[PDB]
């Protein structure tokens, strides 16, 4: 594994530095470990390929070494280094496209293709540059169980589950009392509504609970919080759950009162943040538990009290608005987020070749089948495959 | 130096780099510089002490 | 080009590295090309401005040598290294505001300004350093036509537009029927709305379909796609196709059918999701093709059967929205960002001077009209620019 | 103040570089550097804590020399050098978390840890082996004042105030106009209302205007700009700005004209644009004011004279409104952020161990109350705490 | 880690076999052991105790060697070795005491207390003699990642919850269709009940399914499965679910058809048992789902028709139950067992001493709740605490 | 049969007590029987499974000897034997799943497997460490 990322790392650098009119005095240990590097290579036999669409290669290392005496890189040492770079790139590419597609429903963590399990013997591992990377240093230090951590921006960890509860329920929907949520991506969504706008409830306080959990731990987030639902104050018309009808939903928007956050570990209570709604910190949490109260307007103007009357029938219905949006966070699990190219380059480098589903991940590697139900097995494949990819993202981008 | 020392120890006729008994029989090898010689270019099948 | 950013790189290793009581082994690469710099720069001048009300500065080199052999070195070989860094910060903030604001209209790849000209020759090829830098590291994988790749957070790839489309009109502004599709910077919100409620449209479906093309081949794209919209979804009035009449639009929203999102490629299916939510990846396209049923419910209850009457005055009309938003992006061309400060110095550096408007770049960088066209000189010089926006980004800001 | 990020980063260089199979041609200067850190810091006893609930430990330092004999790394040399990198690393872990909670009135700039007090003694200055991440080099350029910012992906600057001004109202709530914005993090939404339409208005035009002012700088920023209004375009009910009666507010939203958006420095225009969406830059403002003038259609179909009566009674009421983002900026103050986790770090660490609150930092933390009155104390220990958080998030992620 | 375990097993063998008469040739090897600890320990000071009600602790080590010419062991030979073997069994048990209750949520795999962490340094590396026991062994193959195994006896895996839920049901609690059942300990039993033996359901055959999710993972599970509920048969005053009313239970045993058990891995069948009654064994699963049948008698007796009248009245119900228990289980993580006395142990070390406690055990160490929410950072301080407390019963009993 | 409990146990103890810092008076009889054990192991071929679902493998033994080292070991020479345990509780875990699937109605007191039966010769007696268990 870390063998692999040290050869892309001196393949990158070999990149970078090796351009004509350069100073050898700045390269030389990047030199020096490529001379080290085709040494070990030079005379062994790889095979790569052997399901899905991806051809059978079989890969030779028979290049000479490479010269170091000269004080200034000519063109001429430029295209020999350049023609071998190339060969070892596309080498290191077709190995990691080969890994990348294949996992196991056990011991997902260790490696099984072919090329990775041969390059995981003794000799070899007297080839190991550098791990500087963020990716490569967690599994280095999860290898030597200490503290992991993976850095986010905006991280995709709710499920996306659109449901809607209903307690005061009619079979006409003639006066409602329930919540309706959406928790999508990484944005939190949730409007608490009452048809009767709490007119024959105890002392006009309607209350509206609302538990979201989390499969996986967070540490250190910030939280962007505002008053109102963006997305639950609009004339809409829903299915119900029956399945054979469709209801009418007509909000009107006012402010929520005692809007409580809670932000609970292992049953405890570690936060809790009252009158308060945005910018706010918590520091450790793995369940967010959202409660408020809807009240009826102590005191209104005609307008107000012609739209809410004391009988029966209604023409608008109260609802009162939340969001909650999670901006960074660190994990201990490898996860997916929108300021990463790993998930789309994984995507791809399966679907192009036309993977067949395999045992463990869904087909289509769909994310929120696959977060609905995470496993530990299902978190060392990932973890493998998304550090194989964050390798193969420096060799070519 | 290091670098060149395999090249130098390889290019001397009066050292080799070792010896495989194998303790089978073995097809000899040709070659364009001796007629028939035991060239092993290689290590390999055989544990190395 | 690369020589200006091994300067400023160089410049960068210099002043950070360069502190008392550092061990000398640490900046023996910096020492060497730190003075093979100096005696190569001396005996030289140039000459910079000319153009705008930029400072017309003449600059000569014919600095000393610094020390080579000390053990530690002490605060008069810093305050000596940092009497020469402070001029070459000032050369290279000059350089690159005279290059900014130039402008060609034929091979904008090619240096344009006199010094940059100058600046070209082999005798200073010398100079060069590493490139571990990833936008000079595009800039010298595009000299040699390899391929390139540019990752992006949520990118402006879609052109700024709030269009809308009538399939059925009449001048009475009541039986309307079509389309209002919003694209502003990294999100695509379309909304297909109807005044008949499918009375009379065949087998209560109604069809919906919008296209979206993009100027340049996008890879790898990861899109959160909600089918929620809020763009439209409360009350409006709009000005009529002709400028002289505002008509009136009332939604209520639906689930919307048969939502079927494809990401094609040169007219072939590349992908293509239906009935999915969420995050989804495209290996590569370059149309996007929304398609979606306005679907009305089989049977209705007292309070939603009133606001969809058979009859002929209507009162709500039906709309259905989805929502798109490219998170991560890689680009095979170089595109302003909504994440970097790039753009903001081309802007800024152009506005400080009020330089004249070019034949190449629209007026003011506006990037609503600069990307409603797209030719590869245009690309070129947006390339030599935007690069050269980046050497300056990693010097003073 | 530096020694301790050159620590930082020599310690994750020698876990990073230091395992098995790396030539020791790639590190000798890594070598040379710990030992000759080892070597200064050895014999000199420190100790943490003292305040709250943070642990008291004593330290010591006596440790060998690393080796440099071998010609490859070995397992033992692996070992001898893990323990201490392990002791290293638990040091400078509770140095930092000891500086982090501390903090003075005055001299926000000078240590209050006794650690760092005898760290930046006249005999520890031999190990400043590298000053090159944003925050380690800004703090040196600022200790020496040379011009000089941050960069912000997605800034938090406004602070939250739902503040709504009501120029003309009366009880009766039958005929009014005024404007209603909000401020959060990094949005600002503003709505113009009249529930007249302008109809008794001079040349049926109504003005309206919209400041805000910052508490500190920004340039070169980038901001996106949407015409529509997303929070007050729907029903709401508002309690009275007396806090006596409730109102109701049902808009219809028409496109702005003649749309002003002014980016002001002092008092004085710099950049502006009027009729523009999508991305606009402003190189240099600290004041932003907005205005827009609503315009009743001079033809109306039959369809928009149904809720704009030029009587008295009014039943719906016309309403624009802006959306305004900042993306990107660079700041030459010390501000929070959303795509790092510092604040995050800051608030994590002082709400753990239960450190009562100082006279600077406000209660909990809160970015709102800090940054509505950023004083220059605050500001200098905000930059120092921000610092310390930084150099420990290096370390453990 | 393993010095403190190599400690205890050098103290226990000089106690068990330093006995005056043996020969010399069978302790040569352990009593050089000694001799070299007590030559590697010599001179340090340590300081232990200072948190809660232990009492604080200071140990200094000064002895001269043993003696290795003598060929019989004599009276004076072993008094020396247990007057010293007395003050190193004090030592020993004092250091694992004090470190045993401290506890973190950071890194709770790494030494917590002082004498901890400055006896895993480098020099005190040399006196590590064996790994036999079973539980240091584990801890030494988790923490290069390798299998992780250990073997427990009727361990308390299932958490406590006495819950039951009723399919139909009446306002008035008098007939009733509903499951029960006790899970605790180790042992799961299960019970259906209906009141009116399926007359109104389909074919007569009345199904109850259920569903107990293990908290972690097991392998090589031996499960006895009695056909009988031995809990849910005696007549019951049981408080009903809204807690206002109570309702009676007279139960009729009715012996099972059809029985089906599956354990099912990572959401899908791995095991299938149908019918089978006695002894069952399974390899390996996750989560239990236990699906019976209850099916009226075709005929009957004249001791039957007064048992289940189809008429109104019920009094007395048919109820099946299946009773599920666990012999011998093996894990990968850490359980609190019933054949040994590792909870017992870090239970009674802890409420010796009040050691306060924050959000990093639950409080008491309750097992049960302890097992409700189950965080890795938990698991890993249980099995830290587990490992001292099984190297403190090798000494002191 | 019996050697297949000497493997264990041996392998038991060479992963349980070659530790570093230990003194090298510690580990002279297992440090002789891992000796012998690799002299008598390496060159005779073996084969697993052939029957149903496991995976039918091969092995071949080509590990050198141990070293040593006067006051104590170094973590190099942990590694080296370390890989060979690797190897050697593999092929074991192997040859026992092997031995598990096999029975007949004939004596069973007699190896059934081949790799046992090949494995219970006479020239592979002399590693028979202990019968403890």
């Amino acid at each position: 594994m870390d063998v692999l990322y040290s050869l892309s790392k001196t393949l990158k650098d070999a990149r970078d530095k090796i351009v004509e009119g350069t100073l050898y005095s700045n390269v030389s240990d990047l030199i020096q470990q490529f001379n080290q590097m085709i040494i070990t290579m030079n005379g062994n036999e790889f095979q790569t390929g052997g399901i899905g669409n991806l051809p059978i290669r079989n890969w030779n290392f028979n290049f000479g070494l490479l010269g170091t005496t000269l004080l200034n890189l000519d063109a001429n040492y430029v295209e020999t280094a350049r023609n071998t770079i190339d060969y070892f790139v596309d080498f290191v590419d077709n190995v990691c496209m080969d890994e990348m597609v294949r996992e196991s429903q056990r011991n997902g963590i260790a490696p099984q293709s072919d090329s990775l399990r041969k390059l995981s013997a003794i000799k070899f591992k007297r080839i190991n540059f550098d791990n500087s990377s963020e990716y490569i240093e967690n599994w280095n230090l999860q290898n030597r169980r200490q503290r992991t951590g993976f850095t986010f921006h905006k991280p995709n960890i709710f499920p996306y589950s659109a449901s809607f509860t209903l307690n005061r329920s009619q079979p006409a929907h003639d006066n409602l009392m329930g919540t309706m949520w959406l928790n999508a991506g990484s944005e939190i969504q949730v409007a608490g509504f009452d048809y009767s706008c709490a007119i024959n409830a105890p002392a006009n306080i309607q209350q509206f609970e609302h538990i979201v959990p989390l499969r996986r731990v967070l540490t250190t987030a910030t939280i962007t919080l505002l008053p109102d639902a963006e997305r639950f104050s609009f004339p809409r018309v829903i299915n119900s759950a029956d399945g054979a009808t469709t209801w009418f939903f007509n909000p009107v928007i006012l402010r929520p009162n005692n809007v409580e956050v809670e932000f609970l570990l292992n049953g405890q209570i570690i936060n809790t943040y009252q009158a308060r709604f945005g910018t706010i910190v918590a520091r450790n949490f793995d369940t967010i538990r959202l409660s408020f109260q809807l009240m009826r307007p102590p005191n209104m103007t005609p307008a107000v009290a012609v739209l809410f009357p004391n009988a029966q029938p209604f023409e608008h219905h109260a609802t009162v608005g939340l969001t909650l949006r999670i901006e960074s966070a660190v994990c201990e699990s490898v996860l997916a987020d929108a300021s990463e190219t790993l998930l789309a380059n994984v995507t791809s480098v399966r679907q192009e070749y036309a993977i067949p589903v395999g045992p463990v991940f869904p087909p289509g590697m769909n994310w929120t089948d696959l977060i609905t139900n995470y496993s530990p097995s299902r978190e060392d494949n990932l973890q493998r495959v998304f550090t194989v990819a964050s390798i193969r993202s420096m060799l070519i981008k | 130096i290091l670098m060149a020392m395999d090249q130098i120890e390889r290019a001397s006729d009066k050292i080799a780099q070792g010896v495989i008994i194998a303790y089978r029989d073995m097809q000899l090898e040709r070659d364009e510089m001796y007629g028939y010689v035991n060239i092993a270019r290689n290590l390999d099948g055989f544990q190395q002490i």
